[PDB]
């Protein structure tokens, strides 16, 4: 409606049954490019930390 | 001097400051045996009388006399400790006429001597290099870790002054006997003073961590009378 | 701060106005926690009051208290030739003539 | 009298702060005159023997 | 997923204290053995276990350092019994950063991996605790050890300073209804305490680490000579943060002690207030005096003089804690549970730990004790048996509440008399080794010094046996926990008085001045519903 | 749920493996881990 | 506590927060950063697309605590009085720890500037390298700081007194007015003679005014999450806790390069 | 009198239904005035209150701290056995042998060394 | 989400707080943008009530069994901590009264009950 | 040496304003009494030195203290501040001449002095409830007590037990001088602007916690920054920021007093061996005196002033002729040969 949705936004993260940072229908772009980054992040630096102890260089 | 096997005090001097220090020492060994016997023997007295005991004292809690005394007493005990400490610091010092200088530049993992003076008119100062002897090539009687290759020869009954510095890392130049420490810096110039009472050999190590053969660097101190110390000076 | 007279008018005037056992060993815990030991108009007060709640092991074991407050023992027998028309007239034993 | 006590905590902590400086004090001058002087009187003695061995 | 969002994605604060604990012991224990590796190689004269690597035997010593100074003393000192025990204190359900809680624990595993992997990527860092700048360059430690050395005390630093915060926000605004900043108790005083000595302290330690990597990385020439600078500023830089540092270590123990000399010595502490003003005084004099580790360096003879008088100052204040101990154990009644010995064992060896520190502030002396290891007995009596042991007494006391299962009273006075004999044989002849001239960080030694070296091996294997009984102990508390309160009437919190007859007694049992022990059994997630009430 | 073993991360009792390995594995992986690196420091640098 | 119905809502005036995922998600972030950059300065790595992905990750962990922190207090309703004050509290600490680094860096200035090195001439800023003429774009950075500090207490009385257009011109001025800022000290690092290397004047010169730079990065971004909050109707007359934290630290951040500006450009 | 007499060796045996019948039966029998009370009523009333049962108890009995003791030594004589046993195994260098620390004390001799309280490098 | 409130006395949760809605061109106010425990607090403040109840404990008589202080408590159980009769004598000791059972303070003797609201 | 003698003058500047904070009014009588014994001072420099008064303040400070002690009487505590300020005088005036006398170059006085002024501010946050009725703030204070008496143990022995004319231009001849006045009033007005603010402030002490450390700052930086920049230009802008301050917070302002007393204080000698006779002991007494007497006389006048005309047009006179100060520091760049 009217640049006043906070009055009708205020009535949907009452009463949502879902967890406060994925109950909007928007939560999907910023929380599915951040977790699948997250993965390949945490796996690359745990792949070059065990090539290290090893001594294999680039 | 050598240290000794089983020891538990200091090692025996050869200076008027490692005197001092001595001196300074067993007068706080005083008081702070004094403040441990104290402190023990009412710990002694709690366990003895008050262990399972029927009546408790849940009143006495409070105090007025007593805080100014144990609060009073521990600052005359700090002021008498303080009057000798202020006088030993300000008083031990190269006052008057320095005799003789010795430049010691702190290498990696060993020692190379100077002696300022001694010079010519081309630039042939006296100057050699201290290593360590290591335990293969020791002869029958010389000191494991402490034996050096060349000493430091100085006379007896002359002031000696010195200069310390570094080129690598920071090292530390120690004579416990002598009652001589101090640090060697990558970029500075230190300076220490010793006067040696006594004909001997004195032994030393360094101090600060200066990477994987810091335990091999020996220090060795002779001194010797005045005609020795020109027969040493007539053949380097 | 405060004076003997005083120390023993306070814990008669405490003493006749319980009204259970739990009161009573209250005060009595309180009064044998002091550097003055109570004096015998104090404790005949107090087996009054052990007598009103109707307690026998009280009214023993506050004798059993005096021995260990008092200094030496001459003062223990000086208690107990005080107390002694009180506790024949109670019926209170000591500790140790029961050796329970 | 005997039915009169008043004060005996305080007497018990007077003698117990005069029994642990005593004993301390006691403790302490034993370390500078049995331990610290006779080593100094050594000492130097030892450099005024040494000093008649140079002159003669 | 009722696991995931209950113990990974976490807001309550006594179930993180709980993974602080785990952590403390994993780290606690790592560190114990690389320190018997160190004591079994300074035994006899010669190469005996590293056969020949005096690297290997720096990384061990850094290492010892980081991961017991670091990694236990203060997560399970303000990390395990601070967000335990402070909101129960002062009546709040909870803390007003919870978020920033589990931050503050989750940065640590982070933070040993590095750690771990600074000692196995090339020869390693070994350039001691305190990581000096011209020997820590490019030209003796080159490799990836070093710099991932810093990144774990960076992360730390973050934990920290995040933890200090809330804890001083905590305590302000989130109070019951009747507490006054005076009534508090005393361990909420020295948290808050070692707290603003974190928000003053960190800061320069993180400037000065940071300026050393850029050097060591992007050619900088903070340190370097050859372009005019001078290594002694990192020394200073350094030391702001070494000497509020050894403080926070012992603060949040003494507290630990008052608690326990009230309990079994049935009376309250002798003059309160006057223990608060003693620790806010310990505290402030603790950052005007950080000279003194650098006495060798060349200072000047007018700045000598006031950092000996500012050094033995700090006396006084202990002095009065100390007292007043003596004083509220004199007239009450002592009953010897195991926390009561460790409290015992903590008044004698501080002390002893403590005096050795007057002797080493002046000027004159510490040219005769500096770099020997005077030093390192002087500190292990105050670290070793006056942090450890206050932490060992705060477990003994605090388990049953939190757990709800009691342990065995024979074990743990086995384990005490083990760990006293231990420490005691092990630390002693320091001393001696020491005043003879012993130099520090030495894989080898001249001859002479073997006998006493034979003699401090043989008290870290007392130690470690008592480690391992600790573990049994453990162990026997969690499996049959709830039959070992009969065993003995150590369970018990207070025994009854004198006149309090048993049938009393077993009406009204708990007599305490603090809320702790009279929350439930294990403490209810959601504590304070309708709010605390204090006259 | 709340009770006596209600708020520990790990399970005690009611368990198919026995207590016991859990809680040794601990203890024996953190008192052996500071050996591998020396035996990995040691045989990167020859001696033995 | 005998009003009606009172057991319908809580007893106590504090914040109970739910579950949330983000501090693991940054402790792991960290964690993939600290490695990385550890490792690509010595070879191991290689590309350099890796440190970029941590970083991006690590300021979107930021970003998405803020995200329920905004809607914990504009939607759920949970901002009491209390509650308030402890993050003013929490905000006001830490700026104390903020500004705490740059005694540090002003005491290793000191340190350098009285008592200089026999391999440096005697002499601050030494020969070969020419300082920075503070009759410059350092004077006009100076006024600009003056400006913006003046433009910022112009929005914060015009939402008292509810006008809303005047709240949102001020919050342009001062974000367009901080950009000139960080555009006249980027082009100013281009036209210099000395560079990181060259001495320890140079090594620390850019060491206290490039922290700053990141720090007034930080500014342009709370600024710009201001003006974007309140055009969609998330301030009201009485309770704007987002205002009031960052203008308490463009004041300081002035404040600061008062400081940098006396101590680095003219003295000499 | 059976349920009365010699309470000091059978009253932690019985269950917690039977120890209230016997607290009220005595509380009813104190009412009257004293001295019409039998002497084993007098000392039952004693041990019920103030005795050695329940949470008076001692914290250690004689038959602990021998445990204690014999754990402690037994701690120790572990320890001494694993530090023999890695005693036994050491490298000795070649200067420790007496044959060569009395060479030595004779170089320590000619240069007079610690002419206090001593030297000797002899410790074999 | 249902009937919006207008004083304490018609509010019944978390569904009566939530307001009308301000209008396009104006700085809303409090009273048209607050929805939990903020607009409670707002309410009550607005009427002369306070909510939250900061009044300590009451330090006027001591209580005897049949006389005991009253304690409201919307729990079972209520911490409660007495420090005496002139309001700072005894020293701190802290008591549970709940519903079975009274607290009654080894030192001074005043007994605590509880009543349940 | 020269460090030691720097120490001394802390301890001693710091005295005086942490006395004017406990009170226990009295702190009114001690500033006037100072004043009246200030001059005499300079006599007493000239001839004994200043080691030997330097030290006595101390130990009169000490019987002063001892005094207040012992008498709850007001008579006796009026004596007990009058005794107080002149150990306070006699020790300021000897520290200030003692301390110009060891540092000769003007660059290194400048230096020294912003340290020195520092215990200045120092002693007002250290000391405000010193010794107060409960035994624990004299246990608190017990502690800084004991490294006071070691630092002037450690003077005592530097000076006694181990080795280590007449003045022109008179004072009403000295204010002829117009540079004099200039300088010596700068700062009187800077001082009286701040001291007639602080009182009516509350009606219209936690905010002024922030000047002390701002005051701090202020002082060590500008003793060193001086030199290099031109002491006037220091002055010049500190007293219109005063005035700026002071018309219409309070870090600002001790900041500004930062600027004006470290630019004031070394130029007077500078003056003084320029064109007068080379002696710096009688110089500090002219500005001494303007220290005490504006809190001395004004603050009362201010308050009464206060709530009379108002609050801010007190504030606002003040500022006015604070901010009207400025053009005349303008003069104090050079003086004439002489
Ligand atoms: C955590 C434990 C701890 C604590 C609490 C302290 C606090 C103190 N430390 Fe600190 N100290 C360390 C551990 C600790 N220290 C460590 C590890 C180092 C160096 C680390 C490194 O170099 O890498 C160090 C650094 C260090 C040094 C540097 C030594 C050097 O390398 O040359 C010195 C002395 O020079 C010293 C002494 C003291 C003193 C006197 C105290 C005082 O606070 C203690 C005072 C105690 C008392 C005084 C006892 C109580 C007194 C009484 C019972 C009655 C009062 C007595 C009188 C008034 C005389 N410490
Ligand atoms: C280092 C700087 C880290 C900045 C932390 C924020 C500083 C202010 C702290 C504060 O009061 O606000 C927190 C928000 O922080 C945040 O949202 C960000 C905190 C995490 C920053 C990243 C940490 C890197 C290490 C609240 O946090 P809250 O959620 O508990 O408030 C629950 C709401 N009622
Ligand atoms: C250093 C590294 C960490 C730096 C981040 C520090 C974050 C501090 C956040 C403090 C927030 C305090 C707070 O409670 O603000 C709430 C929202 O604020 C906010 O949401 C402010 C968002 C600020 C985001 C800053 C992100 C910078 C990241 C670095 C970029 C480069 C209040 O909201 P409210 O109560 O006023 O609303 C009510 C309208 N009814
Ligand atoms: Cu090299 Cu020491
Ligand atoms: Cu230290
Ligand atoms: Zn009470």
């Amino acid at each position: 409606t009217a640049t006043e949705k906070i009055i009708e936004l205020q009535k949907f993260y009452q009463s949502t049954n879902k967890p406060i940072y994925a109950a909007h229908p928007r939560s999907k772009y910023y929380l599915i490019p951040y977790f699948g980054l997250l993965g390949v992040s945490v796996a690359a630096t745990l792949f070059y930390t065990g090539r290290a102890c090893f001594g294999i260089k680039d | 001097d050598v240290p000794t096997p089983w020891g538990i005090f200091f090692q025996d001097s050869a200076t008027p400051n490692m005197e001092g220090i001595i001196e300074l020492h067993n007068n706080i060994m005083f008081y702070l045996v004094l403040i441990l016997t104290f402190v023990s023997y009412i710990l002694y007295t709690i366990i003895y009388n008050y262990s399972n005991a029927t009546i408790v004292h849940k009143y006495m809690n409070h105090g007025q006399l007593i805080e100014i005394v144990w609060t009073t007493l521990p600052a005359v005990i700090l002021l008498i400790i303080a009057f000798p400490s202020f006088i030993l610091l300000y008083l031990c010092d190269e006052v008057i006429s320095p005799a003789m200088t010795i430049k010691a530049i702190g290498l990696q993992w060993y020692w190379k001597y100077e002696y300022s003076d001694f010079i010519n008119d081309d630039g042939e100062i006296v100057e050699f290099e201290s290593y360590v002897i290591p335990e293969e090539l020791l002869e029958d009687g010389q000191l494991r870790l402490l034996d050096v290759d060349a000493s430091v020869v100085v006379p007896v009954d002359t002031h000696i002054r010195f200069i310390v510095s570094s080129a690598d890392v920071i090292h530390d130049f120690c004579v416990p006997a002598l009652g001589v420490k101090v640090d060697a810096s990558p970029g500075r110039l230190n300076q220490t003073s010793a006067l040696i009472q006594r004909e001997g050999v004195y032994y030393g190590q360094c101090s600060e961590l200066c990477g994987v053969m810091h335990s091999a660097m020996p220090i060795k101190i002779e001194a010797v009378s005045l005609y020795e110390f020109i027969n040493w000076l007539d053949e380097q | 701060e405060e004076t003997y007279e005083e120390f023993s008018q306070r814990y008669e005037k405490e003493f006749d106005e319980a009204y259970d056992l739990f009161e009573v060993q209250r005060v009595l815990n309180n009064c044998f926690s002091y550097d003055i030991v109570p004096s015998p108009a104090v404790i005949g007060k107090a087996l009054n009051a052990c007598r009103r709640v109707n307690d026998y092991a009280t009214a023993v074991r506050v004798f059993e208290g005096l021995k260990h407050k008092v200094e030496t023992k001459e003062q223990y027998d000086a208690y107990l030739e005080e107390l002694k028309d009180v506790r024949e007239e109670l019926g209170i034993d000591l500790k140790e003539e029961l050796f329970p | 009298s005997l039915t009169r006590i008043q004060g005996s905590v305080k007497r018990r902590i007077l003698t117990d702060i005069s029994v642990g400086l005593t004993l301390g004090f006691g403790f302490a001058s034993y370390w500078w005159w049995g331990v610290h002087k006779p080593t100094v009187a050594h000492r130097e003695n030892y450099y005024i023997e040494l000093a008649k061995k140079k002159k003669a | 997923m009722n696991y995931i969002n209950r113990w990974l994605f976490s807001t309550n604060a006594k179930d993180i204290a709980v993974l602080y604990f785990i952590f403390a012991l994993f780290c606690g224990l790592l560190g114990s053995i690389m320190s018997l590796i160190l004591r079994l190689e300074l035994s006899a004269p010669g190469n005996q276990i590293l056969m020949g690597n005096h690297q290997l035997f720096n990384v061990v010593a850094t290492a010892h350092a980081v991961l017991m100074v670091f990694f236990l003393v203060m997560p399970a000192a303000i990390g395990f019994f601070g967000n335990y025990l402070l909101p129960l204190m002062i009546g709040a359900s909870d803390m007003s950063f919870a978020r920033l809680n589990n931050i503050s624990f989750w940065l640590l595993p982070p933070a040993l991996v590095s750690l771990l992997a600074s000692a196995l990527i090339e020869n390693g860092a070994g350039t001691g605790w305190t990581v000096y700048p011209p020997l820590a360059g490019v030209q003796s430690h080159s490799g990836p050890s070093v710099d991932l050395a810093i990144f774990a005390l960076h992360l730390t630093s973050i934990s920290s300073l995040l933890g200090a915060i809330n804890f001083i926000t905590t305590t302000l605004n989130m109070r019951t209804i009747g507490m006054t900043m005076s009534k508090l108790p005393l361990f909420v005083w020295a948290v808050v305490f070692t707290s603003i000595l974190l928000l003053l302290s960190l800061p320069v330690l993180s400037a000065g680490v940071t300026l050393l990597l850029l050097d060591r990385n992007f050619n900088t020439s903070f340190f370097e000579p050859a372009g005019g600078g001078d290594p002694i500023l990192y020394q200073h830089l350094f030391w702001f943060f070494g000497h509020p540092e050894v403080y926070i270590l012992i603060i949040p123990g003494f507290g630990i002690i008052s608690h326990i000399v009230s309990t079994y010595s049935k009376k309250p502490v002798f003059g309160a207030i006057g223990m608060v003003y003693a620790m806010g005084s310990i505290g402030f004099l603790g950052l005007l005096v950080w000279s003194h580790h650098m006495y060798t360096v060349g200072l000047d003879v007018d700045s000598r003089a006031y950092f000996t008088s500012a050094t033995m100052v700090i006396a006084v204040p202990t002095g009065i804690k100390i007292f007043s101990w003596l004083a509220t154990l004199y007239g009450g009644s002592i009953r010897y549970t195991t926390p009561m010995l460790y409290a015992f064992a903590f008044l004698f060896l501080f002390t002893v730990g403590g005096l050795s520190g007057v002797v080493l502030s002046n000027a004159s002396l510490d040219i005769a004790f500096h770099d020997t290891y005077y030093v390192i007995g002087h500190f292990h009596y105050v670290l070793s048996l006056g942090a450890v042991f206050s932490l060992f007494a705060g477990y003994y006391y605090w388990s049953p509440l939190i757990t709800g299962l009691y342990y065995n009273n024979n074990l743990a006075n086995i384990q005490f008399w083990l760990l006293f004999i231990g420490t005691n044989v092990t630390f002693f002849p320091m001393h001696f080794l020491g005043l003879n001239g012993m130099p520090r960080r030495i894989p080898d030694y001249p001859d002479a010094f073997a006998g006493w070296n034979a003699i401090s091996s043989f008290g870290s294997l007392i130690s470690i046996i008592s480690v391992i009984l600790f573990a049994y102990v453990i162990y026997d508390q969690l499996v049959n926990g709830l039959t070992n309160k009969q065993l003995s009437t150590n369970s018990l919190f207070k025994n009854p008085d004198f006149i309090e007859s048993n049938i009393i007694f077993n009406d009204n049992s708990i007599k305490s001045s603090s809320i702790d022990f009279l929350l439930t059994s294990p403490p209810l997630p959601h504590t304070f519903n309708t709010p605390a009430i204090q006259s | 749920d709340v009770g006596p073993y209600s708020n520990l991360p790990f399970k005690v009792k009611n368990r198919r493996v026995p207590y016991a390995v859990p809680h040794f594995l601990f203890f024996a992986i953190g008192m052996g881990i500071p050996f591998f690196a020396c035996y990995v420091q040691l045989k990167r640098s020859g001696s033995i | 506590m005998r009003i009606q119905n009172r057991e319908n809502l809580q007893l106590f005036p504090f914040h109970l927060v739910t579950n949330s995922p983000w501090p693991l998600t940054t402790s792991l972030a960290l964690m993939s950063l600290a490695l990385t950059l550890g490792l690509t300065m010595h070879g191991y790595i290689g590309n350099h697309l890796w440190l970029f992905l941590a970083i991006s990750l690590v300021l979107s962990s930021i970003f998405l605590w803020v995200r329920d922190v905004v809607i914990e207090g504009t939607y759920l309703g949970d901002h009491t009085i209390a509650v308030r004050k402890g993050l003013n509290i929490g905000f006001m600490l830490f700026v104390l720890s903020e500004i705490l680094i740059f005694a540090a860096l002003f005491w290793s200035y000191f340190h350098s500037a009285m008592g200089p090195t026999i391999e440096i001439g005697c002499q601050w800023p030494p020969v070969g390298i020419t300082s920075i003429k503070p009759t410059e774009l350092p004077l006009l950075n100076t006024i600009i700081l003056l400006a913006s500090g003046a433009t910022v207490t112009w929005a914060h009385h015009s939402i008292l007194y509810k006008d809303r257009q005047g709240t949102l011109v001020g919050l342009f001025i001062t974000t367009l007015l901080i950009i000139l800022f960080v555009g006249c000290q980027v082009l100013e690092y281009t036209w210099a003679t000395f560079t990181i290397a060259d001495s320890v004047f140079g090594s620390i010169f850019y060491a206290g005014t490039g922290l700053h730079f990141i720090h007034m990065v930080m500014l342009i971004v709370m600024l710009a999450i201001c003006y974007a909050r309140m055009y969609f109707y998330h301030f009201t007359s009485n309770h704007h806790l987002g205002l009031e934290t960052t203008i308490l630290y463009l004041h300081v951040l002035d404040i600061i390069w008062l400081f940098l500006y006396i101590v680095f450009y003219w003295w000499g | 009198n059976a349920t009365v007499t010699n309470l000091e060796k059978r009253w932690e045996d019985l269950p917690e239904t039977d120890q209230k019948d016997i607290i009220s039966q005595l509380s009813e029998r104190q009412k009257l005035p004293w001295k019409d009370l039998t002497l084993s009523e007098k000392k039952a009333a004693w041990y019920i209150s103030f005795g050695e049962w329940g949470p008076r108890r001692p914290v250690h009995t004689k038959e602990d701290k021998l445990y204690i003791f014999w754990g402690t030594v037994i701690g120790i004589v572990i320890s001494a056995t694993i530090f023999g046993a890695f005693r036994y195994n050491r490298n000795v260098p070649k200067t420790m042998n007496r044959e060569w620390q009395a060479a030595s004390d004779e170089y320590l001799k000619s240069k007079n060394a610690e002419p206090f309280t001593g030297y000797s490098q002899i410790q074999s | 989400q249902f009937k919006t409130a207008t004083s304490i006395a018609e509010v019944e949760g978390l569904e009566n707080l939530v307001g009308p809605g301000a209008k396009t061109g104006t700085v809303p106010t409090d009273l048209e943008q607050a929805t939990g425990l903020e607009r409670y607090e707002l309410l009550g403040k607005l009427e002369g009530i306070e909510v939250f109840d900061e009044t300590p404990l009451e330090a006027v008589r001591k209580g005897t069994m049949k006389d005991p202080i009253l304690i409201d408590s919307y729990d079972d159980y209520r911490y409660v901590g007495c420090t005496g009769v002139p309001a700072d004598s005894h020293n701190i000791e802290w008591l549970k009264p709940t519903t079975e059972k009274n607290a009654r303070c080894w030192e001074c003797g005043s007994v605590y009950k509880l009543n349940f609201l | 040496s020269r460090k030691l003698i720097l120490f001394i003058v802390f301890l001693a500047l710091l005295l005086d304003n942490m006395l004017l904070t406990v009170v226990v009014l009295l702190f009114a009588s001690k500033a006037t009494v100072q004043l009246i014994t200030n001059p005499f001072i300079g006599l007493l420099t000239n001839r004994i030195g200043y080691p030997i008064p330097i030290f006595a303040g101390f130990c009169i400070m000490f019987v002063s203290t001892i005094m207040f002690a012992f008498s709850s009487s007001y008579a006796f505590l009026l004596i007990a501040r009058s005794l107080q300020g002149i150990g306070s005088s006699c020790s300021s005036v000897a520290g200030m001449g003692m301390l110009a006398s060891v540092y000769t170059d003007d660059e290194e006085r400048g230096n020294v002095m912003g340290i020195a002024l520092g215990g200045l501010a120092m002693g007002v946050l250290v000391g405000p409830p010193f010794g107060s009725v409960l035994y624990e703030f004299v246990g608190k204070t017990a502690p800084f007590l004991v490294l006071a008496a070691l630092v002037l143990l450690d003077g005592a022995i530097q000076l006694f037990v181990l080795q280590p004319s007449q003045k022109g231009t008179p004072l009403t001849t000295l204010l002829k001088d117009p540079y004099i006045l200039i300088a010596a009033g700068s700062i009187c007005f800077a001082n009286m602007g701040i001291a007639m603010l602080e009182p009516a402030l509350p009606i219209w002490g936690v905010a002024f916690l922030p000047a002390s450390i701002s005051y701090l700052i202020g002082t060590n930086i500008f003793g060193i920054l001086a030199h290099k920049m031109g002491r006037w230009l220091c002055a010049l802008l500190g007293m219109i920021i005063v005035g700026v301050s002071i018309l219409c917070p309070n870090f600002g302002v001790g900041f500004a007093i930062g600027m004006v007393d470290s630019s004031m204080m070394p130029i007077m000698g500078y003056l003084v061996d320029l064109r007068h006779v080379s002696v710096y002991g009688s110089v500090y007494a002219i500005a001494d005196v303007a220290f005490c007497m504006g809190y001395a006389i004004g603050p009362s006048a201010g308050g009464a002033i206060a709530k009379a005309i108002g609050f801010p047009w007190l504030m606002t006179i003040i500022g006015i002729i604070d901010i009207l100060f400025a053009p005349l520091c303008f003069f104090l760049r050079s003086p004439p040969a002489k």
